[PDB]
């Protein structure tokens, strides 16, 4: 007899032993970067004579 | 082909996944290794 999930299942003879394992884990890495640079430079000359 | 007793007394399941409670163990890896004691045996004495 072989149990998995309330489901009767069969053992074949080469394999040893097939058992579901949880072993989870997920990683989520997520990046925000932004950059801002703003130039300005007003020049007035005035002669009179 | 005649089985006396009624075999199992009709018991169905062990507990879910008993085989990895058979799986050996180690301990510098943190990796489970495979099955070395048959936890599946019965020895005829049905405990329900």
């Amino acid at each position: 007899p072989h149990y998995i999930l309330n489901t009767r299942f069969r053992k074949p003879y080469n394999v040893e032993s097939y058992t579901p394992q949880t072993q989870g884990k997920y990683e989520f890495i997520l990046k925000e970067y932004e950059s801002y640079s703003d130039f300005e430079r007003n020049v007035t000359e005035k002669m009179a004579s | 082909e005649d089985s006396e007793r009624r075999p199992s007394c009709d018991i169905d399941k062990p507990p879910p996944n008993i085989e990895l409670t058979g799986n050996g163990y180690n301990e510098l890896t943190g990796q489970f290794r495979n099955r070395v004691i048959n936890t599946k045996s019965f020895g005829g004495q049905c405990r329900k």
